[PDB]
DNA sequence: TAAAAACTATTATTATGGTATTATGGCCTTGGGC
DNA sequence: CAGCTAATGGCCATAATACCATAATAATAGTTTTTA
């Protein structure tokens, strides 16, 4: 449920060495990779557990008590001085000191290493799912000498994949990024792409957050006589942080502050009995029970009702407000809405018609009128899903929505502009994407925490464009905005 | 009196039902509380009274005898003169009395005995002011009297199992001092 | 706002008409008018009311004579509202039946505006004559009163029991009554008011002809007197090329309470006893009290405690400045999805105008957007106090006036996605269509908006809009009830409530036998 | 009579949210014959 | 002075907070079974 993800560096010998190359030991590149995912799960803050281990080496860290290994850490959600604790390992001083202080390279034996790290899959005491491992190697030859080691590769390998446990080798630059194809299968283990490097890892997880989540499950009675139960889902919440946590000063420790009510006149206490929930205006104070309030919500019950069918195009935006998060109607428990819900969306979409509902949130609420667009089902060859089949949970518009908005005259433009304006926008347009879109200015703080995480000087201080780039603005389009400026006006801004 | 209050509340607007763990406690140590009261009067009769009256169906059955364990000691330990109460509400109540009697008694369970207990007991308290009252116990005597009395002869033709004990005490409770105001001579 | 409010009301005989279904017109009158009462308690602003009584049995007014002033009673005086003014509803109101004429209460209402607003500063004013139009109708002083209430800047309303053109709701879903139920006396009065309205604000007022029941269907009185959205100053930057002083505006956004359900005392209600317990503690091993609330500001994350302060926060925090709005770029609308329109707060954005030129060129870029299905990518930092934000913004087009609306661009994290096996795979679920088609025909019978008026305006039963949401309404019933009457159990839910709550039964009836084909053709499991 | 497991059901678990609520949030409004 | 300040009168967004409220799982107990 909260799963496994694993760092590993191969060792024969020369790997922790740089191949005498003048940039880095690709070993070290791997080092910052480890840094990058383990750090990454600071941001993503993933109850997935992470692994740091090496092998193939001089001394050992393990419980399996064999040559050419080191544990680094056991499976973990991260730690600040788990980060720091591993932070020694950059730098040639830290290359070496890391190496020798631990000892660096002698021999190894492959599938031995398999059940090594696998036997870090032993380390699981908890609920995990994903078994995912990464070897760091340029190794062209595991060995030529004992091909019984090779049979051991092709032997235990299939076991460990069959173990559901999956390690691959990303294209880490042995020359050509690798030149080897040949025997390599064993070494390695909703439409997307793949990459050979860490940078993708780096930025991709710079802002990243939770993955496996579906929890509170409501229903929809369609009519009074027929059934569906409805899965509540958050495509997101407009995801925010785990928020500021109380820890006292020098003690550093959680306050375990509590709250109740003393009497605020006499030194006595107060109790929910002793108080109530009031509205007050003018002269009259008026007091009614926290109960009385919470059940004044009551109309029906948490649950949902097909309230009808509407033109989809009937409302585009005259309007908009707090989103649908996405309810997928459950079909395992209640199926046939497999079929029902299926052809529902089929034809209602065909009708450009939608199923209105009155949604009743959890432990009641006052419920509300909200449309449900049938959500279509979009999948390509490898099945990118932009539209998981379902409903758009479409809030209806209401008085408050319209509580105010002005109306007055409008003076209008001319085609003389649009002739240029269009292509002007063609310079201002970009094909956009699903991706690289956020409010990082909050991200920057879990950068600021990446600090104490590594305990270093300045953050990653990475780059997303949520802000426009001038060279392109003044580049592709140019100053034709001048033409527009003096079209109808000498502005002085 | 808070706990009294906010459970008095929780019995109301949540599925018309409190949290019975929470009443089991409220009443539970309310045992000792009452033991210390010296004559509750106003709310508390209704407090108890209610709680038992609402213990009477499948509600949120938990260790289902717990549902029944709530009144189990609940009426039982409540022997007070504060527990001399529905002598206010009796002619009404005794209806309810036997309703609960029949209720758990006939409710197939592993604690009947509680029923029997309070049965005898509040039964007694009845009998006690009965012993102290010609006015409110002569007729209303014969009210409660006959209330049970349907059970008195009810035993003759039926199978009540252990409930036999029941009658005798009521079969006493009828004749206590009572041949004075109401002749038990044939009894 | 800050205003005077003239409620000109008929309680009389035909307002007292015994009528099936929906309540009698004067009953209607205190229902809607007392929802005005509601919303006045729910206005919590400077709004006053002085009352013109007609349909009553008596005359109270500056002049009692004239042959007018007949059946004109002055109950109330324009004042900052108070709860006794709430109580007069609960007290005076009756089926008082006796007749005034219409220009009578019209000129009396004139004076209601006149001398009281004199001495009471009110920027906006209104006079609303709610009457079923049963009388001998004075056409005498009509246009006098009309353009003098123009001098009184009087917007105008009328309520009655009908439309100009499975119950019949008293609120929700348009005109509900047998359409010709109009007594034609009230149709000559209809022409009277036609003249009055076409005279003052123009002929458009014939839609401003309203009923009391539609007065329970709509919000109608809600949009009269009230302030427009206020300028949000900053520049929308269009490229390093272009920056523009503009007015951001909050358009569609979520309501909330008017207060928390004040949690204060019981048995007194006096908040003096009232406050919650700070109660900050130590962490562990008796973990005892700590005082001087200040603590570091930190976390755990992962497996790691995250010691930190508010200091290192404040400093180490990059931000926006105090405000900004900057186009981040543009794109076509093709790849783009409504779900993937995200947010709650929405900005109708109009000009910083007067020097309106770049609002015109703004229109230029607008139709540069609309032709090509083009959407806006814009930073927005709210102005008044210190915040960065960024979001999508898009032009909406409704011919008479248009703006771009700032809204949240759903942000890359924002997509949750599962392993879900395709509904494209029905290979475990298919019936015969022969049911599916039929229940489609149901979907028509249940189509809420079907083409109406032959305006191609498909009138959605449940047509959103002037139909509100409970939480407030629900409470509001709680508010008149308990505010105006002692503690009770659940207050009246009066089904105008549920009228709103539930669609009309011509659709529903048309669902019934399809509601049958559901159960029949479509079984259940579990 | 209990007395045995007993696979069953229960109500127990949060992690994760969403509400709903707090708080001012750094601003727009108020003032007076020189 | 010049114009009255200018912090006064007001205060909306936020972020924060709360309550407050579930599945993801995993338990309880549970009432039957005869046995005795």
């Amino acid at each position: 449920g909260r799963d496994s993800l694993i760092f590993l560096v191969d060792a024969s010998k020369a790997m922790f060495e740089s191949q005498s190359e003048d940039e880095l030991t690709p070993f070290d590149m791997s080092i910052q990779c480890i840094q990058s995912v383990y750090i990454s799960k600071i941001i993503s803050s993933d109850r997935d557990l992470l692994a740091v281990v090496f092998y193939g080496t001089e001394k050992d860290k393990n419980s399996v008590n064999f040559k050419n290994i080191y544990v680094l850490q056991e499976l973990d959600n991260p730690g600040a001085k788990r980060i720091l604790e591993l932070d020694q390992f950059k730098g040639q001083q830290g290359q070496k000191r890391f190496q020798d202080m631990m000892g660096h390279g002698s021999d190894y034996s492959l599938s031995e290493v398999l059940w090594v790290c696998a036997n870090l899959f032993s380390d699981v005491q908890f609920k995990m799912s994903h078994k995912r491992i990464m070897l760091f190697t340029n190794e062209d030859n595991p060995h030529g000498n004992d091909s019984a080691k090779a049979s051991r590769a092709r032997t235990k390998a299939g076991d460990l994949r069959d173990t559901g446990i999956f390690l691959d080798l990303m294209h880490l630059k042995k020359p050509g990024g690798f030149d080897i194809s040949l025997f390599y299968r064993d070494i390695i283990s909703v439409h997307f792409e793949e990459s050979s490097k860490l940078e993708d890892l780096l930025r991709k997880v710079r802002a990243k957050e939770t993955r496996k989540r579906a929890l509170s499950r409501l229903k929809l009675k369609l009519n009074k006589d027929i059934v569906i139960s409805v899965g509540i889902y958050n495509l997101v919440q407009k995801a925010l942080k785990p928020p500021p946590i109380k820890l006292y000063r020098e003690t550093n420790e959680p306050v375990k502050t509590k709250t109740r009510t003393f009497n605020t006149s006499t030194g006595g206490l107060l109790l929910p009995s002793d108080t109530k929930r009031s509205q007050i205006y003018g002269s009259r104070q008026i007091i009614l029970e926290k109960e009385e309030t919470e059940e004044l919500k009551r109309f029906d019950d948490p649950g949902l009702m097909l309230m009808g069918f509407k033109p989809l195009v009937l409302l585009k935006k005259h309007h908009y407000l707090r989103p649908s998060l996405f309810v997928y109607p459950e079909e395992s428990l209640v199926i046939g809405s497999s079929t029902l819900f299926s052809a529902l969306l089929i034809k209602c979409l065909e009708k450009e018609v939608a199923a209105l509902c009155r949604y009743t949130p959890r432990r009641n609420i006052p419920p509300y009128f909200v449309a449900l667009v049938p959500q279509e089902e979009e999948l390509d060859d490898q099945k990118i899903q932009v539209t998981p089949p379902g409903f758009q949970l479409v809030f209806l518009p209401f008085a408050d929505d319209k509580r105010k908005m002005p109306f007055t005259e409008k003076i209008m433009a001319t085609p003389e502009q649009v002739g240029k304006m269009k292509a002007i926008v063609e310079k201002l347009r970009f094909t956009y994407r699903s991706d690289s879109f956020e409010n990082p200015v909050l991200q920057q703080h879990f950068r600021n925490l990446e600090a104490l995480a590594l305990d270093l000087m300045e953050p990653e201080q990475a780059v997303d464009l949520t802000l426009p780039k001038v060279e392109a603005m003044n580049k592709r389009l140019g100053s034709l905005v001048d033409e527009f400026k003096e079209l109808v006006y000498p502005p002085d801004y | 009196r808070a706990f009294l209050g906010e459970l008095k509340t929780q019995m109301t607007s949540a599925v018309r039902e409190p949290k019975l763990p929470v009443l089991a406690g409220c009443l539970k140590g309310l045992s000792s509380l009452l033991c210390n009261f010296t004559k509750s009067m106003e709310e508390d009769p209704q407090t108890s009274r209610e709680i038992f009256n609402f213990v009477l169906k499948a509600i949120r059955p938990q260790i289902d005898l717990k549902r029944y364990a709530v009144p189990s000691a609940g009426l039982r330990l409540f022997a007070l003169h504060a527990s001399q109460f529905s002598t206010c509400l009796l002619d009404n109540y005794v209806s309810l009395f036997e309703v609960l009697l029949k209720w758990c008694a006939h409710t197939n369970v592993e604690l009947k005995k509680a029923a029997l207990s309070a049965l005898e007991s509040f039964l007694k308290q009845v009998s006690n002011m009965v012993a102290k009252n010609a006015e409110m116990h002569k007729n209303k005597l014969q009210y409660f009297m006959e209330q049970f009395y349907g059970i008195i002869r009810n035993v003759d033709s039926n199978n009540k199992e252990l409930s036999i004990a029941i009658r005798g005490y009521g079969l006493f409770a009828g004749p206590c001092k009572v041949i004075n105001a109401k002749d038990v001579d044939f009894m | 706002n800050k205003a005077a409010v003239v409620l000109c009301m008929d309680v009389g005989f035909t307002m007292s008409n015994s009528i099936p279904g929906i309540e009698s017109p004067f009953e209607q009158a205190k229902k809607v008018i007392t929802m005005f009462v509601q919303r006045q308690v729910f206005a919590e602003n400077k709004d006053e009311i002085a009352l013109v009584l007609f349909g009553t049995d008596g005359t109270d007014n500056p002049l009692s004579g004239g042959d007018q002033y007949q059946n004109i009673t002055v109950h109330r005086h324009l004042m900052l509202p108070d709860f006794d003014l709430l109580e007069d509803i609960e007290s005076k109101i009756q089926p008082g039946s006796q007749q005034a004429d219409f220009l009578d209460a019209l000129i009396v209402s004139m004076d209601v505006i006149q001398h009281e607003t004199i001495g009471k500063k009110f920027e906006k004013r209104h006079i609303e004559i709610f009457t079923d139009l049963s009388s001998r109708f004075s056409k005498s002083q009509l246009d006098i009163i009309i353009h003098s209430l123009k001098k009184c800047d009087i917007s105008l309303q009328f309520f009655l029991p009908f439309s100009l053109g499975g119950p019949f709701r008293l609120g929700g879903h348009g005109p509900s009554f047998p359409l010709k139920g109009i007594t034609e006396q009230q149709k000559e009065g209809l022409e009277i008011v036609k003249m009055v309205m076409i005279s003052l604000e123009g002929e458009d007022g014939l839609d401003e002809i309203y009923s009391f029941s539609e007065s329970l269907r709509k919000l109608c009185v809600f949009k009269k007197i009230e302030r427009h959205s206020i300028h949000w100053p900053c520049r929308l930057t269009i490229g390093s090329n272009l920056s523009i002083r503009i007015a951001a505006y909050k358009s569609i956004l979520q309501e909330r309470v008017k207060k928390t359900w004040t949690v204060v005392d019981a048995k007194t209600l006096k908040k003096e006893d009232i406050q919650k317990e700070t109660v900050y503690c130590l962490n562990d091993d008796d973990e005892t009290e700590v005082l001087k609330e200040d603590i570091i500001q930190g976390f755990r994350y992962g497996s790691d405690i995250v010691p930190f302060s508010k200091v290192d926060e404040e400093q180490m925090k990059y931000k926006s400045e105090g405000k900004c709005f900057s186009v981040l770029g543009f794109c076509k609308s093709s790849q783009v999805q409504r779900r993937f329109f995200m947010g709650n707060q929405v900005l109708k954005v109009f000009a910083a105008r007067d020097d309106e030129a770049a609002a015109v060129a703004l229109s230029s870029l607008i139709h540069a957007l609309d032709d090509l299905d083009m959407v806006a990518i814009v930073r927005y930092a709210y102005d008044k106090r210190a915040n960065p934000q960024v979001g999508v913004a898009f032009p909406h087009i409704k011919h008479n006036y248009e703006c771009l609306v700032y809204v949240q661009l759903p942000f890359m994290e924002d997509l949750r996605q599962y392993m879900f096996s395709s509904l494209k795979n029905s290979k475990k679920y298919a019936p015969t269509e022969a049911q599916l088609n039929a229940v489609d025909a149901l979907i028509d019978s249940m189509s809420l908006a079907k083409k109406d008026e032959k305006t191609d305006t498909l009138e959605d039963l449940f047509p959103t809009t002037k139909i509100p949401n409970p939480r407030f309404q629900r409470l509001f019933q709680c508010l008149l009830h308990r505010a105006l009457h002692p503690r009770e159990p659940l207050p009246p839910i009066q089904q105008h409530i549920w009228n709103m709550l539930n669609p009309p039964a011509e659709v529903t009836t048309k669902s019934q036998i399809p509601l049958s084909k559901i159960k029949t053709l479509f079984p259940l499991i579990e």
